[PDB]
């Protein structure tokens, strides 16, 4: 009682990966991300893939 | 001493292959190695889509009538298109397909400079024989990740991009045959390209980069 009209704007982001975000695994071991490490610097194993 | 000159550049396949420099000195192969890895994998020039233009969708979180896949799905499958250009940096492309069919990168229509290297590779799927879809892909040349946020009509789409024509570098250094002199090894470096750039001129430009590199303290 007393409104005309609403109007409602639906907004719609896209959140990625940051230094900060928990992310934990299924058993029970969680943490946060510290570092986004560039791919060249990640270990490697013998036939190449890091 | 001794300086390495490549001597056989392999191609086992359109994507992988294996450069060898022959006569690499004691202690020099590991060190040459793992510098030309780094650079191989991290700053590469290649061409990948920037910007891609629908002709009839608003936004990216927009379903269209006809197209078995969300916007969102073509924009990704856009993203991961090797596309390899000889010119200028910002060439646009257009793709028009009328008809049900998995739609493919051969129906994109080439320019005399552009030519796709997978002309398999699928964006989306039409599910109707009254349906219709028209894209202009922007591709220009790059080097690195440059994401969608750092970089104005409502039509636009803003996609990532991915510019790396390098994808896995694995080498091994292995003790040369080189019978007058002992202890010589040669460098066996393989490299998985998406199928845009030539080993021998990704090693060599790696190399000159690493030069250019080099002239600091010197």
């Amino acid at each position: 009682p007393g409104v005309l009209k609403i109007v409602k704007v639906y907004l719609a982001v896209k959140r990625r990966i940051q230094p900060g975000d928990k992310m934990a695994g299924r058993h029970g071991n969680k943490g946060v991300i510290s570092k986004i490490n560039p791919i060249e610097d990640m270990p490697y194993d013998e036939n190449g893939t890091p | 001493f001794l300086k390495p000159r490549l001597v056989d550049i392999e191609q086992v396949s359109s994507t992988h292959a294996k450069v060898t420099l022959e006569p690499l000195e004691r202690g020099f192969g590991h060190t040459l190695g793992n510098a030309l890895r780094r650079i191989l994998l991290s700053s590469m020039p290649g061409c990948a889509v920037t910007e891609v233009e629908i002709d009839g969708v608003l936004h990216e979180y927009s379903t269209k009538e006809g197209v078995q896949e969300d916007i969102l799905e073509i924009l990704l499958n856009l993203k991961g298109l090797a596309v390899r250009v000889q010119g200028k940096d910002e060439v646009i492309l257009t793709l028009n397909k009328s008809g049900i069919g998995p739609v493919t990168a051969a129906d994109i229509t080439h320019d005399g400079d552009v030519e796709i290297v997978k002309p398999q590779h699928v964006i989306c799927h039409l599910t109707d024989e009254n349906a219709s879809i028209s894209m202009r892909i922007k591709v220009q040349r790059g080097r690195g990740y440059v994401p969608a946020s750092t970089r104005r009509p409502i039509g636009r789409l803003l996609v990532d991009a991915c510019y790396s024509p390098v994808e896995r570098i694995a080498y091994n250094v292995e003790a040369a045959r080189v019978e007058q002199r002992t202890d010589l090894d040669k460098l066996v470096i393989e490299m998985e390209t998406n199928g845009t750039i030539d080993p021998e001129e990704a090693i060599r430009r790696a190399a000159t980069i690493l030069a250019e590199q080099l002239e600091a303290f010197v």
